[PDB]
């Protein structure tokens, strides 16, 4: 079922034309957690299923889209236009196996389409019910959006970011230690004119709950304080991914520091512990200041990594799930052979059906591919 | 920097900061060994030395191993000495400055008996707030309820729910009081100069009523 | 509930002026200066007064709320209400926030004639009021 | 105007819901001007009004020169901020095409306390887009009165339909502190003229 | 797991999220 | 310029500028100085609150300069105060005489700024004297 899926979604989005006249033309859709010019909605009748313990219809499928999303951009107009052709593949699965239970496609854009339509959860209307449910942080789908990794946070706790930065800072870590699975391995270390481990692991962790609590624990409890030395750091962040002595993934070695800004580009360790390119560098500027982030960009783009900005609390959740994109580029590029449906850990429904596993198949963009002209 | 940082800029600033204390170092002593008994009577060259003598006590004891480097702020106003026509406009100022001792006497007196009024007014009637459930109100808390309903009728705490609960600190955080003698004067300063002293009679207000502050306002 | 008596103590102090000499001829000298005071006192008061009741009549229909520059203590109907915010404005104390706070739309509570506010039109216009 | 009075008198009721409610009883103020002219005769108006009309009079060039600089700063702030002073709710959106939608803001922090509010895109209170406005802006800065505001509103200000920046082009504050200065320099001289 | 996919020669790269803006 | 009656005045105001360039350069120097002291007293130590960053700082040069241009307009100098002696801890005996440094800041440089006002007088004094030639 998940191939036939993926090979359909493929399908269809290769053969696309891009649009912007959407308010001549409107998408018609069914969309939950409700009750604009381009969009029609669509008034089910929402029969009672044993299946399913809510009520659900068979005849078009539902759409969930984030509350920070607004339905009315021309790029989710877009997903809805072309991700329209999959209620049919998702009707002749369902008569295959009338067993079948959800059906999902998670778009990068944010919204996710699913099957049966049925609506949103929410729980009295108490006022602690806000809907951050985001399809792009759940573990079925970052187990398929990359591979595991061995990543190694790397924390500026130097005195310079005593304040707001600091605690925004800490709020990063631990909302990006929840990106992590059983497969990955963390670690988190700091450095004021000296690096240290964060907590008593001293090495990399199989990054369970009880380890991540473990760390999340340890870096809520940092101070800042001293000069700044990123050249320590990060032989120490470099030192750490060459054990070997220990359980690993071999997968993908990151560093993802997590600093404001400064002067110092530090090629020699660069230069030293890697000139194949063979560990990623990820870079964060955290906070609002005035200092100079150009070494920052430099260390983002000499490594195949990336650069973000988190300048306050609302960007923490979508500027720290984003380096799943730069990591899946080599799966992208193998292409064929990349296509394995992988099972995940047994968790809760979000829609209230138990305890269930989730297969998992990603899907890859090919427009243009008779033809080769793009490929960026 | 906030706690103790540097970005190998400062450093160099330290470093040239020892060429700058030599240099004044030996004018110092060139200086007054030139003049031998005369460098006392001139009051910028005493300014100069003590200059020179407070930043190598401070040099000294930074070797040994902190604030002692904002008397480096005094160092411009050498320049001042050191430009001539300049002097003469200070001597005006002071000149013109000296026959208004009467009118500084007549307004610190001033203040110190509208301090006294304030003390003797106020005392403690500013530390109570609109508390919920244990020591947290919902609003900003920078209002300043009734003395738990007694015969001043202003800041009801009918907000269901509210009690006067007389365990506040205080408005904005404590420094804005009439209770002991520096806090009431600097608020008297804080009025006589027109600035936010509306807020601090709405406050007055709401601890103990619209019918009697007002006077005592206006009147400074 | 009487306390007025005590704050008598504090103007004993009032007699140290009476020591110095160039204060006291100073201040005496300042307070005969009462000659031409009472007719430019009588315009800043008529002035204030006429403002005051101008204000009043076009600035009506009070809205009691917080954060919006119109409050308990600052109201605009009562008449040494209105003379006190003119006091404060003259002060210099965020008039430039009372005005915003006169503006063609400002809902105003339905404490006047229109007790359920079944107007549509929020009885606090005053198109001028950045000129007033 | 005692004629005027009159109509305030009678109960008038004519067409115009608005009779004899606002559009003459606020022209009726003008009962204190009657002692004024009663009194006129000696009293309070024989150099009274007279020493104030000439010294008002006696004012003009100063006056209408610093109209004059008013109005050359008003043109020159338009034609540097012209459109710059915008911004939206969340302050992570820059074009006004992409801020129509709901946002999440944690109260005043700590996390934990999600709050779902409209975006919305806003000018910065005083505008400074025609030439007709950004002369009350720049009356207000000279009455030092929420000045520094507007300085930090308008420092990092950039192209022209954009949200802000934390610091971009510190530098543009010194032109208000010159128009402060040019302003002081009126300021303190018409007091020296009277 | 066994299957890894990292490292690849083909990979563009150039985009950051510095040099861009 | 079609009128001529401020010819005298006008040449008066270069003249006077020429001449007090002295008290504005002094009156920069001073804010200069009180700068440097409130920089280097200060410095970044306005970040206690963990909410929101206020504008109005002593971080760097520019700021310490735009923040005592500040105060010495008179206009909000309250809150800087509060700001400054909750840097020191808070209201206790050693955390509050640190507010000394306001008070001289809207005191002295006032006061000099008062005394720059009345240069100008003396500037009129060759413009009506000059009008009877
Ligand atoms: C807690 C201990 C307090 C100890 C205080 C000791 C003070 C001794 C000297 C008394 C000085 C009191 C000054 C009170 C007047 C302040 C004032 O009234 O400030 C508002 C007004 C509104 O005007 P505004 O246009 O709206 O805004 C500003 C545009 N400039 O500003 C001014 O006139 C500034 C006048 C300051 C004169 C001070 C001269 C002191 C000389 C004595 C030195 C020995
Ligand atoms: C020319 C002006 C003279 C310069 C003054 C220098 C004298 C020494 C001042 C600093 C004293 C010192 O050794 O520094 C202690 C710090 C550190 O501890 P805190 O910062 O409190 O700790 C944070 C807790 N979270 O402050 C204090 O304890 C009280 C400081 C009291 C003196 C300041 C008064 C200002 C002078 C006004 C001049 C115009
Ligand atoms: C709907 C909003 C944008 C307002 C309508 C357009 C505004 C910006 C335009 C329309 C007409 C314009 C006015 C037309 C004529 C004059 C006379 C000139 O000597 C000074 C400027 C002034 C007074 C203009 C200011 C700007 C103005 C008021
Ligand atoms: C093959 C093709 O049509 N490519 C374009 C692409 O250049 C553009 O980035 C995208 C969104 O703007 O729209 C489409
Ligand atoms: C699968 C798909 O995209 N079909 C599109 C539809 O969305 C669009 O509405 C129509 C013209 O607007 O052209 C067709
Ligand atoms: N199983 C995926 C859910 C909930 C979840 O993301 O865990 C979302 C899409 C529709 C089915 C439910
Ligand atoms: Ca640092
Ligand atoms: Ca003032
Ligand atoms: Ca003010
Ligand atoms: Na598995």
């Amino acid at each position: 079922a998940l191939v036939r899926l993926a090979l359909e979604a493929e399908k269809v989005q290769a053969a696309h034309q891009w649009r912007e006249d959407f308010a001549s033309n409107e998408v018609v859709y069914y969309n939950a957690k409700d009750d604009e010019p381009g969009s029609q909605r669509i008034k089910p009748v929402f029969i009672d299923d044993a299946n399913f313990r809510r009520q659900v219809s068979y005849q078009h499928a539902a759409v969930h889209i984030p509350t920070d999303i607004y339905e009315g951009s021309t790029i989710v107009l877009n997903e809805l236009n072309w991700t329209s052709a999959l209620d049919d593949v998702f009707k002749k699965n369902r008569e295959e196996d009338p067993s079948l239970l959800w059906q999902v496609f998670g778009s990068a854009t944010g919204l996710a389409r699913y099957y049966p339509a049925s609506p949103w959860v929410d729980n009295s209307r108490t006022p602690n019910k806000i809907d951050l449910y985001d399809v792009r942080r759940r573990p079925w789908y970052i187990q398929g959006a990359a591979s595991p990794k061995d990543m190694l946070i790397l924390v500026d706790v130097s005195g310079s970011v005593s304040g707001l930065t600091l605690k925004l800072i800490r709020t990063s870590v631990s909302e990006m230690l929840e990106t992590l699975s059983d497969d990955d391995f963390v670690n988190v270390a700091s450095f004021n004119s000296n690096a240290q481990d964060v907590s008593c692991f001293q090495h990399l962790v199989q990054a369970n709950v009880r380890n991540k609590k473990v760390l999340k624990d340890a870096v809520n409890n940092i101070t800042a304080k001293g000069i700044t030395d990123y050249k320590k750091g990060f032989s120490f962040a470099f030192e750490q991914l060459l054990n070997y002595n220990v359980s690993r993934a071999n997968c993908n070695k990151i560093i993802m520091l997590f600093t404001d800004g400064g002067e110092e580009r530090a090629q020699e360790i660069f230069a030293k512990y890697n000139k194949d390119k063979k560990v990623r560098v990820f870079t964060f500027s955290v906070g609002q200041h005035n200092y100079d982030r150009g070494p920052i960009q430099w260390m983002a783009c000499e490594n195949k990594g990336y650069y973000y900005e988190i300048p306050s609390i609302g960007a923490i959740r979508i500027n720290t799930q984003e380096y799943l994109d730069v990591l899946g580029r080599p799966m992208v590029l193998a292409g064929d052979k990349a296509k394995q449906v992988q099972w995940t850990n047994v968790y809760l429904d979000a829609l209230e059906l138990g305890l269930v596993i989730t297969g998992t198949l990603p899907v890859f963009n090919i427009t243009g591919q008779f033809e080769n002209k793009t490929n960026l | 920097f906030p706690e103790d940082d540097s970005n190998a800029t400062n450093s160099n600033l330290e470093r040239v900061e020892y060429l700058f204390l030599i240099i004044f170092t030996v004018e110092a002593f060139l200086k007054v060994i030139a003049y031998g008994l005369l460098f006392h009577p001139n009051a910028y060259l005493r300014n100069g030395w003590n200059l020179l003598d407070f930043i190598i006590v401070v040099v000294g004891l930074f070797s040994a191993i902190k604030a002692l480097r904002a008397f480096r702020v005094l160092r411009p106003l050498r320049l001042v000495s050191g430009v001539p026509s300049l002097q003469v406009v200070l001597n005006s100022i002071i000149k013109a400055m000296v026959p208004l001792l009467h009118i500084a006497l007549l307004v610190l007196f001033v203040i110190i008996i509208y301090a006294i009024i304030g003390l003797e007014l106020f005392m403690g009637k500013m530390h109570k707030t609109c508390y919920n459930q244990e020591g947290i109100a919902d609003v900003p808390a920078e209002d300043d309820p009734s003395p738990c309903a007694l015969e001043t009728g202003h800041g009801r705490q009918c907000q269901n729910g509210t009690v006067c609960k007389p365990g506040w600190d205080g408005p904005k955080h404590g420094i804005t009081n009439f209770d002991n003698f520096a806090f009431a004067m600097l608020t008297v300063f804080q009025c006589i100069t027109m600035e936010g002293w509306t807020d601090v009679l709405y406050w007055v207000n709401d601890a103990v009523g619209r019918d009697w502050p007002w006077i005592y306002f206006v009147t400074l | 509930s009487i306390t007025f008596f005590r704050l008598f103590r504090v103007m004993r102090l009032v007699k140290l002026l009476s020591r110095g000499e160039g204060i006291r001829t100073l201040l005496w000298t300042f307070i005969k200066s009462f000659q031409a005071l009472p007719y430019v006192a009588l315009l800043i008061v008529m002035l204030f007064f006429i403002y005051a009741v101008i204000g009043m009549q076009v600035f009506g229909k009070i809205a009691l709320n917080d954060t919006t520059e119109i409050n308990r203590n600052n109201n605009f109907q009562t008449f040494p209400q209105a003379v006190l915010l003119l006091f404060r404005c003259a002060t210099g104390e965020a008039w430039q926030d009372i005005m915003l706070a006169c503006m063609p739309g400002k809902k105003c509570a339905p404490e006047s004639e229109p007790s359920n506010s079944t107007e549509g039109e929020t009885p606090c216009g005053s198109s001028f009021a950045v000129f007033y | 105007i005692l004629d005027l009075l009159v109509v305030s008198v009678s109960l008038i009721s004519f067409g115009i819901q608005s009779s004899a409610i606002n559009v003459v009883k606020i022209l009726r103020v003008l009962r204190v001007l009657r002692p004024l002219r009663a009194i006129n005769r000696a009293k309070g108006l024989k150099h009274v009004v007279q020493c104030v009309f000439v010294a008002i009079r006696t004012i003009g060039n100063i006056v209408i020169v610093t109209t004059l600089l008013q109005f050359m700063f008003a043109c020159i702030g338009v034609q540097l901020f012209k459109g710059k002073l915008y911004t939206c709710s969340d302050s992570s959106k820059q074009t006004e095409a992409e801020c129509k939608g709901n946002y999440i803001t944690y109260k005043d922090g700590e996390v934990d306390h999600p709050i779902i509010q409209p975006r919305s895109w806003e000018n910065s209170k005083f505008d400074f887009d025609n030439v007709l406005a950004a002369m009350m802006a720049l009356f207000t800065v000279s009455t030092f009165e929420g000045w520094p505001e507007l300085l930090y509103r308008s420092i990092d200000s950039h192209t022209e339909d954009k949200g802000p920046i934390y610091n971009y082009r510190v530098e543009i504050s010194i032109f208000f502190i010159i128009y402060i200065i040019i302003i002081a320099f009126f300021m303190m001289n018409i007091f020296v003229g009277f | 797991p066994d299957v890894c996919f990292d490292n690849n020669v083909l990979e563009d790269y150039t985009d950051c999220g510095g040099v861009s803006g | 310029r079609y009128w001529n009656s401020l010819s005298n005045l006008v040449a008066s105001l270069l003249n006077s500028v020429r001449s007090i360039a002295s008290l504005l350069l002094l009156l920069f120097l001073f804010i200069i100085i009180f700068s440097l002291l409130g920089m280097q007293l200060f410095g970044g130590k306005f970040n206690f609150d963990e909410m929101q960053t206020r504008r109005s700082t002593f971080d760097n040069f520019p700021q310490s300069l735009l923040t005592v241009f500040q105060i010495l307009t008179g206009e909000d100098w309250n809150s800087v105060m509060y700001d400054g002696i909750m840097a020191y801890g808070g209201p206790s005996f050693p955390g509050m005489l640190v507010c000394i440094y306001f008070i001289i800041l809207f005191i002295c440089g006032n006061y000099i700024l008062l005394n720059v006002f009345l240069a100008i007088a003396v500037d009129n004094l060759a413009d009506a004297e000059s009008l009877t030639s």
